[PDB]
C-alpha cells in the first residue's frame, strides 16, 4: 500500500493510475472506436490535401480559424453583464488602480512632508 | 427455483440423485443457451411490472430497500434487484443478452451439489455440459468491482394510513470475509428477535424482547447482519 | 514510420507496456548490469506468477495494483535514450531538417551547381504527378462507405502503382541532414 | 559509423545468438520468435529492449510489438537510421 498520488490541476492523474481505465464497458469501447473514426477521417482529409502534387499554399485548418475567432471576436457577443462578471470586472479593473493610488499618494505625501520640515537629504540630488 | 440478490444470482434444481445428469444438462442449458425470445420478453415485462406493484404491499421489503437506498446512496448497492419500473418497460433483448454475456462467466459461476452426489460424476458432467462457457470478455470489456460508500442518512416515507410503522436502522458492518462477523453475530443473537406470536414473552432473556412483550411495544423486532463483499448493514428492524 | 494507433489497448498490450516501463525504471535504479539482471529475472518471475490467471477481473485488479506500485517506485530521473522524447538530443537536428519543396525556389545558378541531382528530382516529381490520380482512385475504392475508420493506408494493389499517400513518408528529411 | 544494412543484420543476429532461450543453430533472419521459435510475448519485449539497448535508439511500443521477426527489426532500424545500403 504505497502512498497514493493526489492529482492536482498542475499535476494531472496518470492514465496508469486512472480509476476508470480498469472499469471498461461495451459503450466505452464503442465510443473509443467512434473517436478513432473521427480522427481517421480528419487525418485522411488532411493527408489527401497535404500530399496533393498540385496544392500550393496553406491547408486552411477550420479549427485554427475557430480558435482565433472564439478567442477574439466571439467574446463580447457572448458576454452578459452578470454578478460574477460585474464583480470580477470591478475588482480586477478598478481595484488595482486605487491600490496603486493609495500607495503612491501616501509615499509622495510623506516625501512632501519631510521636504517641508527640512528633514530629507538631497545633498547631491541635483539631477531630477 | 432461482433467487436473485444484490450480490448473487442462483438457479438450483431439487431432484433425485439418479436424475443428476439430466439436472446438470438442464442447468447448463438454462445458464448458457437461454433463448431470451422477444415475445416472452414482453410477457415478462408485464409480469415484472405487476410484481413491482405487488412488492409495494410488502412493508418489510420496502423498508429494507429504503435502507439500502439511504445507506448506500450514490453507489450500485442502493439499486433494488427488481429495478425501477421505467427500466423494466425500457429493457430490450439486446440489454438482456449483454447482461448475460458480461456477467454470466465461468470464473464467476459455481456449480454446487449436496446429497447423493459423487464429486467425480458431477465433475465429469460439468466438463461435458459446462465446458463451453468461457470467461473471456468481448472486446476486453471487463466489469470492475467498486467499493460502496456508506452514508448516514434517514429516509422517512410518512403514510399515516398504514396500520403499523416499519423502521430499519443499521450501521456499516464488516464484509463477508471480515473475521469480526462472528462476534457481531453473537452480539446480535444477544440482542435477539421478538414477534408478538413468540411464546416466551416477558421471561425471554433478551431485554428488548422482554420489555416489548411486557409493554407490548412492538409487534415484531429482529436483528439483521446483512453482509456484502466490502460493506454490510448491521442493525435491527422493528414493526411497532 | 509509426503505425496507426488502435482505438483501445488490449490487456496484453497494457501488460507488455507495464513490463517495459518497469524494466527500464529498474535499470535506472539498478545502474550496474549484474544487479539489473538479477532483479530483472525477479520481475519476469513476478509476471509469470500470474501469467495464466483465468479470471479477467482479477487480472485487471492486478494490473491496477502493479501500476500503483510502478508510480510509487518510478525513478525520479529515469534514463531516456539520447534521441528519444525527453532525451538530451531529442529534436536537436530539427532546424537542420529542411523540406524538399524549398529546392524548387533555388535560383537557376544554384540549381546549376548540382545538375544530376535536380534531373533525378525532376524524375521523382514526374513519378508523383503521374501517381496521384491512381492513388486517389484506390483510396476512394478501398475506403468504406461511412469513411476511413482507421489511419492505416492500403498498399499498392497492382504493379505500376505506388502506395497511396507516399510522397511525404518517402521524401521525409534525413534524420541527420547537416 | 556508416551503420550499413549488413552491419545491422549482423548485430541483431549477434544479440539474438547471445540470447540463451533462442538456440543459435536454428536462428534465422526469417525465424519468427512467436511461431518458428518458442519465445512468448514477454520474450518479445525483452528482445526488443535488447535491440534498442544495442543500437541506442528506443523503438516505440506500438511499433515494437509488431516486429515479430529479426529481419523486421533490421529493416525498422534501417528506416529509423536512414540506411539505404
Amino acid at each position: 500500500s504505497f502512498p497514493k498520488y493526489k492529482p492536482s490541476r498542475l499535476a494531472t492523474l496518470p492514465a496508469t493510475l486512472d480509476p476508470a481505465e480498469y472499469d471498461i464497458s461495451p459503450e466505452t469501447r464503442k465510443a473509443q472506436a467512434e473517436r478513432l473514426a473521427i480522427r481517421s477521417r480528419l487525418k485522411r482529409e488532411y493527408l489527401l490535401q497535404y500530399n496533393d502534387p498540385n496544392r500550393l499554399g496553406v491547408i486552411e485548418d477550420p479549427a485554427l480559424i475557430r480558435w482565433t475567432y472564439a478567442r477574439s471576436a466571439n467574446i463580447y457577443p457572448n458576454f452578459r453583464p452578470t454578478p460574477k462578471t460585474s464583480l470580477l470586472g470591478a475588482l480586477f479593473g478598478i481595484g488595482p488602480l486605487f491600490f496603486w493610488y493609495y500607495v503612491f499618494k501616501t509615499d509622495r505625501d510623506k516625501k512632501e512632508k519631510l521636504i517641508q520640515e527640512g528633514k530629507l537629504d538631497q545633498t547631491f540630488n541635483i539631477s531630477y | 427455483n432461482a433467487y436473485s440478490t444484490r450480490e448473487h444470482t442462483a438457479y438450483y434444481i431439487k431432484a433425485l440423485s439418479k436424475d443428476l445428469p439430466k439436472a446438470v444438462e438442464l442447468l447448463a442449458d438454462i445458464v448458457q443457451n437461454c433463448s431470451l425470445e422477444d415475445s416472452q420478453i414482453e410477457k415478462e415485462r408485464d409480469v415484472i411490472l405487476q410484481e413491482l406493484q405487488e412488492n409495494d404491499s410488502s412493508m418489510r421489503d420496502v423498508v429494507f430497500d429504503y435502507l439500502h437506498a439511504t445507506a448506500f446512496q450514490g453507489t450500485p448497492l442502493a439499486q433494488s434487484v427488481e429495478g425501477p419500473s421505467e427500466n423494466v418497460r425500457k429493457l430490450s433483448r439486446a440489454d438482456l443478452t449483454e447482461y448475460v454475456s458480461q456477467h454470466y462467466k465461468a470464473p464467476r459461476m459455481v456449480l454446487a451439489a449436496a446429497g447423493g452426489v459423487e464429486h467425480r460424476q458431477l465433475l465429469d458432467l460439468a466438463q461435458k455440459h459446462f465446458s463451453s462457457l468461457s470467461g473471456t470478455y468481448v472486446e476486453d470489456a471487463v466489469p470492475a468491482f467498486t467499493p460502496c460508500r456508506f452514508t448516514g442518512s434517514e429516509i422517512r416515507h410518512r403514510d399515516d394510513a398504514l396500520p403499523l410503522a416499519h423502521v430499519a436502522i443499521a450501521v456499516e458492518g464488516p464484509g463477508w470475509a471480515n473475521p469480526d462477523n462472528v462476534p457481531l453475530q453473537v452480539a446480535n443473537a444477544i440482542i435477539g428477535h421478538y414477534d408478538s406470536t413468540y411464546g416466551g414473552g416477558t421471561h425471554m432473556s433478551s431485554t428488548l424482547a422482554s420489555v416489548a412483550a411486557t409493554r407490548k411495544l412492538c409487534q415484531s423486532f429482529q436483528t439483521f447482519n446483512i453482509c456484502y463483499a466490502e460493506t454490510g448493514l448491521l442493525g435491527a428492524h422493528f414493526v411497532c | 514510420a509509426f503505425s496507426a494507433p488502435a482505438a483501445y489497448l488490449t490487456h496484453q498490450q497494457k501488460v507488455l507496456r507495464l513490463y517495459k516501463r518497469a524494466l527500464r525504471h529498474l535499470e535506472s535504479w539498478c545502474v550496474h548490469r549484474d544487479k539489473y539482471r538479477y532483479f530483472a529475472c525477479l520481475m519476469r518471475a513476478r509476471f509469470d506468477e500470474h501469467k495464466n490467471e483465468k479470471d479477467m477481473v482479477k487480472a485487471t485488479q492486478l494490473l491496477r495494483q502493479a501500476e500503483e506500485e510502478f508510480w510509487y517506485g518510478q525513478h525520479p530521473q529515469p534514463y531516456i535514450f539520447p534521441e528519444s522524447p525527453g532525451g538530451t538530443s531529442y529534436e536537436r537536428y530539427e532546424c537542420y531538417k529542411v523540406p524538399e519543396w524549398c529546392l524548387d525556389d533555388w535560383h537557376p545558378s544554384e540549381k546549376a551547381m548540382y545538375p544530376d541531382y535536380f534531373a533525378k528530382r525532376e524524375q521523382w516529381k514526374r513519378l508523383r504527378r503521374e501517381s496521384w490520380e491512381r492513388e486517389v482512385k484506390q483510396l476512394q475504392e478501398e475506403t468504406p462507405p461511412g469513411g476511413p475508420r482507421t489511419e492505416a493506408l492500403p498498399p499498392a494493389r497492382k504493379e505500376g502503382d505506388l502506395p497511396p499517400l507516399w510522397w511525404h513518408i518517402v521524401t521525409r528529411p534525413r534524420e541527420r541532414p547537416m | 559509423p556508416p551503420l550499413t544494412l549488413e552491419a545491422i543484420k549482423d548485430r541483431v543476429l549477434y544479440v539474438l545468438k547471445l540470447y540463451d532461450k533462442i538456440d543459435p543453430e536454428k536462428l534465422s533472419v526469417n525465424s519468427h520468435f512467436m511461431k518458428d521459435l518458442g519465445l512468448d510475448s514477454l520474450d518479445q519485449v525483452e528482445i526488443i529492449m535488447a535491440m534498442e539497448d544495442e543500437f541506442g535508439f528506443e523503438i516505440p511500443d506500438i511499433d515494437a510489438e509488431k516486429l515479430m521477426c529479426p529481419q523486421e527489426i533490421v529493416d525498422y532500424i534501417a528506416d529509423k537510421k536512414d540506411v539505404y545500403e
